[PDB]
RNA sequence: AUUGUUUGAACACCCCCCAAGCACGUGCCAGAAGGGUCGGUAAAACGUGCGGUGUCAGUAUAAAGCGUCUUGACUAGGCAGGCAGCGCGUCUGAGCGUG
RNA sequence: AGCUCUUGCAUUGCUGAAUUUUUUUUUUUUUUUUUUUUUUAAAAAAAAAAAAAAUUUUUUUUUUUCAAGUCAUCAUGGGGCUU
């Protein structure tokens, strides 16, 4: 049941990854340095690794083609 | 990752004996009581049993023990062990039940 | 002392002495060799970048080799002074 | 035939403790010009001292006692030394492949026990590994290759005591 | 003579680092120091537990639930008070503190 | 030096070499057999005389779940916390089996009147017998 | 607080895997087996007695699910070479994209 | 106890066949130099060099396989025999 309850724990931790990565850009919204739509990550049943899209966007915006 | 592999993974949970139909033991009426000669290097006449089973389908059954008493119209309990020495036959008649009881002085 | 077994084999021909470097590696003896460009010299411990092609290199190498082995340094100190 | 024994090995048999394990004995076959089918018994003997010096010996002969004795003395000729942590576990994770066999070896904290397959239990008790989880993958059908693979896989790892002199950087605090 | 000797829950070889003059500063490495200190701490704690277990040395229930005997009040240990039959508030009896400590 | 050997050095008391200067060939080397494990479990149960599986299995999981320092000074501590071994440490019987008969009478007086748990123990520190 | 002395009973197994071996019986017959298979007249597997190993008021058989199985591989297979590169190209899908 | 009774597919021994040719390439003696073991000494070991050479009237001698043959060579397992 802790799979269900521990979904949104990292969701509120992703928002300051947005704000301390991108001042002035706003469930979280992720602007990968590619086509103009910011790309959205949000809740489900199966819990998510929040800060893969924010963390990846900070990676690719600071250091393009990091991967 | 590679999205073909992402769609690349409920199949048929296959009963490895398809005649007991997932159950361990099914009874039935013996259609014919007959023996046969086996594959070489075996040549002893093994005694078998064709049974009209519980599930309405038919398969051959190994008859164990020092002789038996099974004739036409005779009910048995069929188990799940096979006899290897002839191909395609997967059934064992358990003894300790019905008209097929235990042998004398085992 | 006793027990005459080798301590350092120096090789002045890799081509006809490749097994000598290999056997010295198998005996855990360090080696000094001249590179020829044909044999597997992956077992040389101390490579010397010569190529067995010179009587002049042989005179130079053997001449310093003999002039350091034949005379003890205190004798050179007494000889210069 | 006669098997060899040296002089300076005779401070070691009077020295360390020693144990002996036959790995497997195998009968090979050859049809030969002239008289028929000549067989040899190939025997593989491991020998350690339970303090981190390990040995392997492969022997070939015509009869089983002579083959096992030859591999017995060949292992005791051929010894290699393996570093452990305080005589019970290995320093790093260890992965290796001899012929084409995927061994995977991990350290475990002491008192885990050996969670370990059949011959490798006597092998780890031989060299002195008390607390290691292993699994071997690939075609595991040969004892000889898991023995040789295990010797090389022990030889693969890295030691921390070759640094503190020359790295300027002191190496301590093992508290998890 | 007597002492406790405990080997630490014995760990992996470690990620393991400290600056260089701490070698001249510190005396004994932390496995021996943790052995001595953890020996002292576990000795004192298990002495307290041992003295308590040594100095230990109705159930009819069938309940139609009647409110006969007095009542005591993640659960916040130690218990708060004892509520009697007569509406009185009192602190814990000594025996009740004993069997509260046995209960845990 | 001679005494206090390694607690898992029981392969020096089974077969030895370089201390028998005779019979250079034909020396028996140990094969890959698990029967020494099964007979060692036999050495474990014969120290209780008890039915083979359930008791040593239950004590094995209790030995895992009690503390996690190691499995050698603590697994035999799980052996030693048992009551028949405890009576053998007191010395009220010739052996473990006679002590088991004495506790089968309930002549024993653990923690006041009787042990609440007769077959399993387990005597925690602080429990009188 | 009171006193006396003691280990049952079965089931399966006993060639290798897998701990455990012999007698008579019958000799590719009665038979057993999960696999390799053993019996083709001197059976360490089958008829029975003895003897022994496992579990024990349980034990074996049968099935079923997972693991072993990296045996659908993300951790973790690969694809001239066992089985696996589409005959080749155009190709704005999706995905990866600072010279 | 005795078989000349059986069984050469129960055997020991001995032999048949062609497997017809191979049986000389190898050491020893001596020299030089040197080092391994033992409380005044031999072997041993190692580098090199030189000579002696390998049995018999010239064939015997060394050789792989056939359930090859022989229980009447003796032997001997089993079975048979003893008005």
């Amino acid at each position: 049941v802790s799979k269900l309850r521990q979904t949104t724990a990292t969701a509120a931790r992703a928002a300051e990854v947005m704000r301390a990565a991108f001042p002035g850009a706003t469930t979280i919204a992720v602007q990968l340095p590619r086509k103009d739509v910011p790309t959205y990550v949000m809740a489900n049943q199966r819990p998510q690794p929040w800060e893969l899209l924010p963390m990846k966007a900070a990676a690719m915006t600071q250091y393009p083609n990091f991967f | 990752a590679t999205v073909g592999q992402l769609l690349g993974g409920a199949k048929t949970r296959k009963c490895r004996i398809r005649q007991l139909d997932g159950s361990p033991f099914k009874k039935g009426i013996c259609l014919r009581v007959y023996t046969t000669s086996p594959k070489k290097p075996n040549s002893a006449n093994r005694k078998l049993a064709k049974v009209q089973l519980s599930n309405g389908l038919k398969a051959l059954a190994y008859i164990p023990g020092e002789g038996h008493n099974l004739q036409e119209h005779s009910m048995v309990l069929v188990s799940g062990n096979g006899v290897r020495d002839l191909p395609g036959v997967k059934l064992r008649i358990v003894r300790g039940r019905y008209d097929c009881a235990g042998v004398k002085d085992r | 002392g006793r027990f005459r077994q080798p301590a350092l084999v120096v090789v002045l021909d890799l081509s006809y002495g490749g097994e000598a470097v290999r056997e010295a590696a198998a005996r855990n003896v360090p080696t000094v060799a001249l590179l020829n460009g044909h044999s597997d010299a992956s077992a040389v411990t101390f490579p010397v970048y010569a190529s067995e092609s010179h009587l002049g290199y042989h005179h130079f190498f053997l001449e310093w080799l003999l002039r350091v082995v034949n005379i003890d340094p205190k004798v050179l100190h007494t000889l210069r002074n | 035939p006669l098997p060899p024994l040296p002089r300076e090995l005779r401070e070691a048999l009077y020295g360390h403790r020693w144990d002996r394990v036959i790995v497997d004995v195998r009968r090979t076959h050859t049809p030969v010009r002239g008289r028929g089918k000549r067989e040899e018994y190939t025997a593989m003997v491991a020998t350690g001292n339970m303090r981190g010096v390990f040995g392997l010996g492969i022997g070939v002969a015509e009869s089983a006692q002579l083959a096992t004795a030859r591999a017995h003395l060949d292992s005791l000729s051929r010894l290699a030394a393996v570093p452990l942590y305080r005589g019970h576990t290995l320093y790093t994770h260890v992965d290796h492949t001899f012929h084409r066999l995927s061994i995977r070896m991990m350290p475990r904290p002491a008192g885990w026990g050996l969670r370990c397959p059949d011959l490798l239990y006597e092998l780890c008790g031989l060299v002195g590994l008390r607390d290691v989880s292993i699994r071997v993958r690939g075609q595991r059908g040969s004892r000889f290759f898991v023995a040789q693979c295990f010797q090389e896989a022990l030889q693969k790892q890295t030691t921390p005591h070759d640094g503190v002199e020359a790295t300027g950087m002191y190496i301590r605090e093992v508290f998890r | 003579s007597g002492e406790r000797l405990v080997v630490r829950l014995p760990t992996y070889p470690a990620f393991e680092g400290y600056p260089l003059s701490e070698l001249d500063k510190a005396r004994e490495g932390e496995l021996g120091a943790l052995n001595r200190l953890v020996a002292a701490r576990t000795a004192a704690a298990q002495w307290a537990a041992f003295r308590r277990d040594l100095l230990f040395n109705a159930w009819p229930a069938n309940l139609r639930t009647e409110l006969t005997r007095p009542v005591v009040v993640a659960t916040q240990y130690p218990p708060v008070y004892v509520a009697a039959g007569d509406g009185a508030k009192r602190p814990l009896n000594e025996q009740e503190k004993v069997y509260q400590e046995r209960r845990l | 030096y001679w005494q206090a050997r390694s607690l898992l050095h029981e392969s020096n008391l089974h077969l030895d070499a370089l201390g028998e200067n005779p019979r250079y060939l034909r020396l028996r080397r140990v094969g890959s057999l698990f029967a020494t494990k099964l007979q060692n479990v036999r050495k474990l149960r014969l120290l209780l005389g008890f039915q083979r599986r359930g008791f040593v299995q239950k004590l094995y999981e209790h030995s895992l779940l009690a503390r996690g320092s190691d499995r050698m000074w603590k697994m035999v501590c799980a052996m030693e916390a048992t009551l028949p071994m405890t009576v053998t440490r007191m010395g009220l019987a010739e052996d473990v089996v006679g002590a088991a008969t004495a506790i089968r009478n309930d002549k024993i007086y653990v923690n006041g009147k009787q042990p609440v748990m007769p077959r399993k123990g387990l005597l925690e520190p602080g429990d009188v017998v």
